[PDB]
């Protein structure tokens, strides 16, 4: 088997730019069978360049491709965010056929402090023996961003379900949603529930909270 | 598969090129255009090429790559209603060598004759001349060039037969050539294509070294230009006549040879996936790039004759072995240096005709060897009885009626017969096989279907490009005749045995497969049109 | 035009067996050569089988050898693939790639079909709203939320007001733990809005008959 991996694995860049993506094979690869994928954040792979620099009908004429031998690369002269996608190499001259790691093309921002809001155990959930906390922390950059728990003033650490969001089409920003959960008789036996999430705008963390009473 | 397969791309790729360019480029193109319109010929040459014989170029070479295996069982597991035509296929190259390597042996011939300083064909005070001789070429047929009776009367000594009947003394100095010639063979290709594949190196190059040598010569001569005028000076007069149609189409079969079982067995060794497509164009191309290549070294030469020499073009300007061996050396003979044209020239000559010989062998060890494995692991052995059939044979050629005889081969041994088989061949591939699965078959190798337009050609314009030749071939049959000489009656029917001897296996083995084998008629023919692949 | 569309496929044990279909149209299906390409979860491409247009030339992945069976209708242009002794790692989205010039790759892509296996059973989620503190509420815009929790196998179908707004609503990918699906959307509106405006929370889960509306009330 022919292995192919593609570098950068992430590449955040601002619009206007230029950016480049290598592909490499393990094994030497003519240069007539190495094609490129568009793919989009929940959508089709979609043919882009065939047989290492011929754009498909539709790609624009921003962008380019080069290679030889083992090392080829894909080019975008000047990016606009409507190009935001994950690229994927393939190799066609053996079998088996195989695609590259691809690379995750994300767009560059200005950057932005969450907006941090907690949410207590619901009213039906709490019926069933089971209580979840829910702190939703929403339109930020960058990705990377780091949550922490504290029932009454201790940390708690575990039962944690974290889910990043893909980055938003329209602000290239980013959401992100924790949720701590709990036995009905863990929860009812405290009161303060604090959600922190610490970004790198501010060092001292955004915080959200709440008592079991009021 | 643990088949062999070519040392090298380059021995694939100057097995064809060689076993393509023969003679019939120096001495059959050029008279061609020079007859019909002179460049304007091109057209129809290009058009009768285009659609006619790439696409039939094409398909055997794929064809042999694909299916790996030689003329006869390449056809056993592609229709086997129709296994027969690999058999007929065969011996038309078993035929064919009974004469063609003749023609070498001819030029090996004049070769070891051209060892001298008065070249002897060039006076004609000579033991052999007659009174009735000329210096250079004429239009009277009573009298004719030194250069010509040194040929029928010194070399070949027609003039001491009268007949085929009378073939008389055997001539051991053109035995001992056609000798040379067939250990030339065994040598270069007993141990396969291991060492077939790098004799070639010389037999399909050194041509080209002597085109560019006589190219040179030929066009720095008084008068070198006036001949390059009757070559392609364009009258499209002719591209209405359709008698030049038929011309550009019929030297387009026979220049490339395609359904010959040769391109088949040269590809047969190929690797699996290696690119036929780019093989089939640029083979095709080098082949009539060397024949326009040759008009200019025969035409430079040829007006050289007539500004200089003072004869009417028209009596020069000939086709056919006339023109290696009787035209083209008297003008040598004139030229400084003419002993080093004249080497050049028969050695050239040998060569060309070396590859070429190459295949039509080729042919029948690996279309046999392919289907009868005590020939396959016997090859070394094999090859000695088959050429030494020829040799013996090919006594009869070298005595002095040898000509006659060999008249009739070139005429029979392998004329309507291969125009039927391969008329066979693309109906049974684009029709019965199927060019759904000829493509298909392509698509897996190369990595892409063939192109609407070959589709086309391989399903209807080449039965119609093979029917238009036989038909206009058979409409302009004449009895057998050399100069005044009528061959007999008998002589013909017996050349049409060696014609029908080939064809006859194809529905000969139609009918032998279907008796052959169980069931109800179109469970017969299912049986036997469904392929060993599928 | 050209358009392909995977069909079949969804939740089997381990060792199971699922046929899956691709439905071409748009061109000549007999003339084009098909293949099968995954994409597992970690969002990896991965080809399966190639078949020729004829069907006579099927190119395998040293994976699926020997248990998947790509065959070809080229009277009703159906591409199949007919899977056997399933194993957890063939769990993927499956995708009908038009390629027949190995040079110019894979011309057009289904919409795909996703494969899921897992010895795991299948369970509804229980939708809880989320209305927040009843305290402070001393802002401009309010976020409220929606927790569909403890699901299998995935998708969810989770709109906010029966699909009728879309700014401000971010849900959330799931997240398998423990072979249970937990999802949670959050929807940001105006003060203005809610809660003078309805707000619920349309969930949606055909794999157990699940068609679940809850609506956020206050605290
Ligand atoms: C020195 C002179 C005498 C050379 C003789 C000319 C030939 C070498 C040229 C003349 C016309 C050319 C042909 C004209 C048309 C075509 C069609 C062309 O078709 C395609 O482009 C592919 C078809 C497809 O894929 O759909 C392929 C090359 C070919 C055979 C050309 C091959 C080379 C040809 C025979
Ligand atoms: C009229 C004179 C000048 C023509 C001379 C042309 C000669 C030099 C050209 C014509 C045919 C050519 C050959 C055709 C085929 C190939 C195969 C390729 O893989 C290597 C080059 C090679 C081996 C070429 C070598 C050069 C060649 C022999
Ligand atoms: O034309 C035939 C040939 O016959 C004679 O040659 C004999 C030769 O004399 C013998 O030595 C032996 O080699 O067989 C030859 C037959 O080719 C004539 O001498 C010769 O002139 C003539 O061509
Ligand atoms: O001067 C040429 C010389 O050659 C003649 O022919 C030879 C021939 O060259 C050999 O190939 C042999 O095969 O046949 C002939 C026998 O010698 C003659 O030898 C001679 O008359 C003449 O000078
Ligand atoms: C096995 O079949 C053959 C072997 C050798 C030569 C031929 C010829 O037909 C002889 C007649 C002239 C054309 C030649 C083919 N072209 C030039 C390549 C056929
Ligand atoms: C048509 C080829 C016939 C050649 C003679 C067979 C020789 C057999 C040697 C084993
Ligand atoms: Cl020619
Ligand atoms: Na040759
Ligand atoms: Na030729």
């Amino acid at each position: 088997e022919n292995v192919l991996t593609q570098s950068p694995a992430i590449m955040s860049t601002s619009p206007g730019e230029k950016v480049t993506m290598t592909c490499r094979a393990s094994s030497s690869v003519g240069s007539s069978y190495l094609h490129w994928y568009q793919q989009k954040s929940g959508a089709s792979p979609k043919l882009w360049i065939y047989s290492t620099s011929n754009l498909a009908s539709g790609v624009p004429a921003r962008f380019s491709g080069s290679g030889s031998g083992t090392s080829y690369s894909l080019t975008i002269s000047s990016v606009e965010a409507e190009d935001a996608a994950t690229y994927y190499c393939q190799q066609f001259s053996g079998y088996p056929l195989t695609f590259g790691s691809g690379t995750k093309l994300e767009m560059k921002r200005a950057d932005a402090a969450p907006t941090v809001s907690i949410f207590p155990p619901s009213s039906e959930q709490l019926t069933s023996g089971g209580a979840s906390v829910v702190c939703f922390l929403n339109n930020f950059y960058p990705k990377d961003i780091n949550v922490k728990w504290k029932i009454d003033g201790s940390e708690r650490q575990n039962g944690v379900l974290n889910s990043w969001t893909d980055q938003d089409s329209k602000d290239s920003t980013y959401s992100m949603s924790s949720t701590l959960t709990l036995t009905k008789d863990e929860y009812e036996r405290h009161n303060s529930y604090t959600c922190e999430a610490t970004h790198k705008t501010s060092t001292s963390p955004i915080v959200k909270s709440f008592n079991r009473n009021e | 598969d643990e088949r062999e397969t070519w040392s090298g791309k380059v021995d694939f790729l100057l097995s064809v090129i060689g076993f393509a360019v023969d003679l019939a480029n120096v001495w059959r193109f050029p008279y061609l255009c020079y007859k019909n319109g002179g460049g304007a010929f091109l057209v129809p040459y290009g058009i009768m090429l285009a659609v006619g014989g790439i696409p039939l170029f094409y398909m055997e070479l794929a064809l042999g790559q694909h299916n790996r295996k030689g003329a006869i069982t390449c056809w056993g597991r592609l229709v086997p209603l129709f296994k027969g035509i690999g058999y007929a296929v065969v011996l038309i190259a078993f035929y064919v060598g009974f004469y063609y390597n003749v023609i070498i042996a001819w030029s090996l011939r004049f070769f070891f004759a051209s060892f001298t300083n008065s070249l002897p064909w060039t006076s004609c005070n000579n033991i052999w001349n007659t009174p009735n001789c000329r210096p250079f070429e004429g239009h009277v047929e009573g009298f004719q060039s030194a250069a010509s009776e040194y040929f029928n009367r010194y070399i070949l000594e027609l003039n001491r037969s009268e007949g085929i009947h009378d073939l008389g003394a055997i001539k051991w100095d053109m035995a001992l050539c056609l000798l040379i010639v067939y250990l030339i063979c065994y040598f270069s290709l007993w141990k396969g294509i291991s060492t077939s594949g790098k004799v070639v190196w010389f037999t399909a190059l050194f041509p080209y070294a002597v085109l560019l040598i006589l190219l040179i010569r030929g066009l720095t001569l008084p008068g070198s230009f006036l001949g390059i005028q009757y070559y392609l000076t364009p009258n499209f007069s002719a591209i209405y006549k359709a008698e030049v149609w038929v011309d550009a189409a019929t030297q387009v079969f026979f220049s490339l040879g395609p359904g010959f079982g040769v391109l088949l067995a040269y590809a047969s060794y190929n690797k699996y996936h290696n690119n036929v497509y780019k093989d089939a164009l640029l083979t095709s191309f080098i082949n009539s790039a060397t024949s326009f290549i040759a008009g200019f070294v025969i035409f430079s030469v040829l007006g050289y004759m007539a500004h200089t020499l003072g004869v009417r073009i028209e009596d020069v300007a000939t086709e056919g072995p006339g023109l290696v061996f009787v035209v083209y050396p008297a003008a040598i003979a004139t030229m400084p240096a003419s002993t080093f044209w004249a080497l050049i020239f028969f050695m050239m000559l040998a060569t060309l005709g070396l590859d070429s010989s190459f295949g039509g062998m080729e042919a029948i060890i690996t279309a046999l060897s392919d289907e009868f494995p005590k020939i396959k692991r016997n090859r070394e052995l094999f090859v000695a009885g088959l050429f030494s059939l020829y040799f013996v044979v090919g006594l009869a050629s070298c005595t002095q009626g040898g000509f006659y005889f060999l008249h009739l081969l070139d005429r029979y041994a392998a004329g309507y017969s291969i125009l039927v088989a391969v008329f066979f061949e693309a109906i049974a591939v684009s029709w019965i096989y199927g060019t759904n699965r000829f493509s298909e078959d392509i698509r897996d190798m190369i990595g892409f279907p063939p192109g609407r337009y070959w589709q086309v050609c391989w399903r209807f314009v080449a039965p119609i490009f093979l029917l238009f030749i036989t038909v206009y071939g058979l409409i302009g049959y004449e009895p057998l005749t050399y100069a005044d000489y009528v061959y007999p009656s008998w002589a013909n029917a017996l050349g049409w045995c060696i014609a029908g001897s080939s064809v006859v296996m194809i529905p000969a083995v139609a009918i032998f497969k279907l008796l052959s084998t169980p069931g109800s008629l179109r469970q017969r023919f299912t049986i036997l049109t469904t392929p060993w692949r599928d | 035009e050209v358009q392909l569309v995977e069909s079949g496929g969804g939740l089997v044990k381990p060792g199971g067996s699922l046929k899956l279909s691709c439905a071409a149209s748009g061109f000549t299906f007999s003339s084009y050569a098909m293949s099968w390409v995954r994409q597992s979860p970690e969002k990896r491409l991965e080809w399966v089988a190639e078949i020729s247009s004829g069907g006579r030339y099927i190119y395998y992945s040293d994976t699926v050898t020997g248990r998947f069976t790509i065959s070809r209708d080229n009277a009703r242009n159906i591409l199949h693939l007919e899977m056997s002794s399933l194993r957890s790692e063939d769990t993927a989205m499956y995708y009908c790639a038009r390629g027949e010039v190995r040079q110019r790759g894979f011309d057009y892509w289904g919409q795909g079909t996703t494969l899921t296996v897992s010895s795991a059973k299948t369970t509804a989620p229980s939708v809880y709203p989320l209305a927040p503190v009843c305290g402070d509420t001393t802002g401009s815009s309010v976020t409220l939320g929606c927790l569909v929790k403890g699901y299998f196998p995935e998708p969810v179908t989770l709109t906010w007001n029966s699909g009728s707004l879309s700014s401000g609503v971010h849900t959330f990918p799931a997240v398998l733990q423990s072979d249970l699906y937990t999802l949670s959307s959050s929807v940001t509106v105006t003060s203005s809005t809610w809660p003078s405006q309805s707000i619920t929370c349309n969930v949606a889960h055909p794999a157990s008959s699940t068609k679940v509306d809850k609506k956020i009330e206050p605290r």
